[PDB]
């Protein structure tokens, strides 16, 4: 029965800028929440798991934060590569009921 | 009671089973696991399919309490009194209680935690010796003091016991062994054999999680004529004791998780075949985790109206 | 929790209550078909069998405890209380009548 | 570390059923658990699928329930989902994916939510 | 007794039935009397003989009466006569290879 | 409900207590032979 939706759907920043991603929930998804990017015509890779925990082979600039139904991912140097579309993926509820966020575009 | 003696019987007892489906009843009600496989198997024309009931899995505390069991009107339980018991057999000093004495219903394989103690001696209770099939109980007159807890890898738990004290009782109960094996025989102790995780470790419950913690650096000695860590590793696949099936349960609480206990028993095996004989650790049966508390007591209906013959009148 | 006092804690007792008191009047009913109403030793008019392990009164009255002499008496007891329920006391009021 | 290989694309007229395989290779098979998600062609992530190996467990969204069975096969070490009576929405990408747990011979587990290794995708149309 | 027979590196399934329908103590020994596999009530437990790691039985089975054994990679070493025990009732099985 | 209870528990206490508060009396009148009856005469001497 869980909605998902995040208010930040569309944004364009320049090169060198500091983003920040936003991800919104219904009620309290306590923090496990992870964080995907995805480069068109390929599959998506997995960024940050948990919501505080960086992952394997990540860059530092990506930092996760957050509790209860606010969260945010900002990043510090935007780079040529990062141009993705991003989504947040919660999975506290036993037994699963879990979805996607709707995909934000950098 | 007067100068009465009664046959008393601990192995076809009626109260083990009464504890047996109330405590089933008390883990069924109030730890929910959240995948359950139950082998349901409802026809050499037979045919197994698993159940897959899923179920919300919260965390939620859980410490014993004592529990007395009370007679209901027209019947009463009696209670035996003799130090050195032998389990079976005429109990000749023995009185009538209202309600048993105090009883914490643990899990426990390999180990009696948290139990009764005995009053003179370390007692040995079985079946039958000299069977190869039943399981030796094992009663300490003093508690042994186990330390065992999880430091802030999630799943590693040391667990502390004295050593002097567990080699003197260990000398106390191959001291107690050497009455029925003709005191001059070496008795070994071995680690365990095969089986499930749940019976070839001491597995427990603590605080609300799960214990698997070895037990062959207890095991250890041969007898002839400072402190010991052992790994606890906490587990989520189990294997229920209420049924067969297997059990899916939540990852382990963040934190510390405390808990310290008296070791008061013992389950004992021995592998007897064609000498030394070797014991090693078993259980598994909780029957046998209360079978060797409600060892002295026997529920009786009393039947006021009788007949006897006299020279009276009409 | 004044409810829950009185939900598992107050009817479990009087369960029990309403138990012994219908199990006394049932057996003083039991005691009142054989003659004896509400005596404690009451005293029938049914002869004694040479059988049913028949022995001198001071051994019985002077020796045996009560446990040892209902488990010499198990097997035969049925036939003891047919005869005072039956045949003795329906027998005793006709010849009243 | 492990890598997941998928079956070819494939074109289905609705009302059949169509089968896809993926295969996993690099470590033991039973110690993941796997997931099946979709992607439609320009729109975002949907998840469809879990499965836990070493119960053989599999849980559904409540958007298809009823239209998908996920099977895993130990012996051959690969994930099968079978969608019958698909219709015209589910013309997109699969992916499989799977996560670790950790020790889930020994009865270690984890509840891992999120999805680390992933597979190439298989484009379906209906 | 009942006989059965076997080949060389395979498995061989001795069937042990019990007059009830539940799941009761039943132990499996060696012509020497030593544990190969009981249960403990629901956990199966192994004896401590030198099919320590051959031995395994059904689950499953345990609630319909039947505690079978399942041996493989057998070899000549092991043709022998087995015991069941349960239920008060020793059954005896004799495996050929 | 409430009043099931709470009303109800206190009148089947009182009748249950009156009943047993008879039957234990009767049972006294009972020991000394004098069961049933309202008035009964026995052995013992005016002193
Ligand atoms: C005594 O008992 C025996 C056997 O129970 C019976 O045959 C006999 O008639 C009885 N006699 C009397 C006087 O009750």
């Amino acid at each position: 029965d869980i909605v998902m939706t995040q208010s930040p759907a569309t944004l364009s920043v320049s090169p060198g800028e500091r983003a920040t991603l936003s991800c919104r929930a219904s009620e309290s998804v306590s923090s496990d929440l992870a964080w995907y990017q995805q480069k068109p015509g390929q599959a998506p890779r997995l960024l940050i798991y948990g919501a505080s925990t960086r992952a394997t082979g990540v860059p530092a600039r990506f930092s996760g934060s957050g509790s209860g139904a606010e969260f945010t991912l900002t990043i510090s140097s935007l780079q040529s590569e990062d141009f993705a579309v991003y989504y947040c993926q919660q999975y506290n509820n036993w037994p699963p009921r879990y979805t996607f966020g709707q995909g934000t575009r950098l | 009671l007067e100068n009465v003696t009664e046959e008393f019987n601990m192995w076809k007892n009626n109260m083990v089973e009464q504890m047996h489906t109330d405590i089933i009843s008390l883990w069924d009600q109030s730890l929910k696991p959240c995948v359950k496989l139950t082998p349901l198997c409802v026809t050499r024309l037979i045919n197994c399919n698993t159940s897959a009931i899923t179920q919300a899995c919260p965390k939620v505390s859980f410490e014993p309490i004592p529990i007395h069991y009370c007679a209901p009107a027209g019947f009463a339980i009696l209670k035996c009194k003799d130090k050195k018991f032998n389990g079976t057999g005429p109990c000749p000093s023995v009185s009538t209680v209202q309600c048993t004495h105090g009883i914490k219903p643990v899990v426990s394989t390999q180990l009696l935690l948290n139990g009764s103690l005995a009053e003179e001696e370390v007692m040995i209770r079985s079946e039958n010796i000299t069977n190869n099939a039943k399981n030796i109980l094992v009663q300490f007159n003093t508690p042994v003091q186990i330390n065992c807890t999880r430091p802030n890898d999630i799943r590693q738990a040391h667990c502390n016991v004295s050593k002097a004290t567990w080699n003197e009782t260990l000398g106390k109960v191959v001291k107690q062994l050497r009455k029925h094996f003709g005191n001059n025989t070496i008795i070994r102790f071995a680690n365990s054999s095969g089986g499930d995780l749940e019976v070839t470790t001491h597995s427990f419950n603590c605080g609300g999680e799960f214990f698997y913690c070895n037990t062959s650096g207890l095991f250890n000695s041969t007898w002839i004529s400072d402190s010991i860590t052992l790994p606890c590793r906490i587990k989520q696949i189990i294997n229920m004791w209420q049924r067969i099936g297997q059990a899916m349960y939540a990852p382990p609480i963040q934190g510390v998780i405390r808990c310290v206990s008296n070791i008061t028993g013992l389950i004992l095996t021995r592998d007897g075949g064609s000498t030394t004989e070797t014991f090693r650790p078993g259980g598994g049966d909780m029957r046998d985790n209360w079978r060797s508390e409600l060892y002295k007591y026997k529920v009786v209906k009393i039947e006021p109206l009788g007949v006897a013959p006299t020279r009276c009148k009409r | 929790q004044h409810l829950l006092k009185l939900t598992v804690w107050g009817i479990k007792q009087l369960q029990a209550r309403v138990l012994a008191v219908e199990r006394y009047l049932r057996d003083q009913q039991l005691l009142g078909i054989w003659g004896c109403s509400g005596k404690l030793i009451c005293c029938t008019n049914v002869p004694w069998n040479s059988s049913w392990s028949n022995r001198n009164l001071s051994e019985i009255w002077d020796n045996m405890t009560w446990l040892q002499w209902d488990k010499e008496i198990s097997n035969y007891t049925q036939i003891i209380y047919g005869l005072l329920e039956e045949s003795q006391n329906q027998q005793e009021k006709n010849e009243q009548d | 570390e492990v890598q997941l290989v998928e079956s070819g694309a494939e074109v289905k007229k609705p009302g059949s059923s169509v089968k896809v395989s993926c295969k996993a290779s690099g470590d033991t098979f039973i110690r993941y658990s796997f997931t099946w998600v979709r992607q439609a062609p320009g729109q975002g992530l949907e998840w469809m699928g879990r499965i836990i190996t070493i119960l053989d467990v599999a849980h559904y969204a409540p958007h298809l329930q009823g239209r998908v069975t996920i099977t895993a096969d130990k012996s051959t070490s690969t994930v099968y989902l079978e969608l019958r009576n698909l219709r015209s929405d589910d013309t997109a990408v699969y992916f499989c994916a799977g996560v670790y747990e950790g020790e889930a011979d020994e009865g270690e587990y984890d509840n891992n939510g999120f999805l680390k290794h992933w597979g190439q995708g298989t484009l379906v149309t209906v | 007794k009942k006989v059965v027979l076997g080949k060389k590196g395979d498995t061989v399934e001795l069937t042990c039935t019990a007059s009830q329908k539940k799941s009761i103590q039943f132990h499996w020994k060696n012509s020497n009397q030593i544990k190969i596999l009981g249960n403990q009530g629901s956990f199966l437990t192994k004896g401590p003989s030198k099919l320590n790691d051959r031995a395994d039985s059904r689950r499953s089975l345990w609630d319909q009466g039947n505690f079978p054994l399942i041996i493989k990679n057998l070899k000549i070493e092991d043709s022998d006569t087995y015991i069941c025990e349960v239920e008060d009732q020793k059954e005896e099985v004799q495996l050929l290879v």
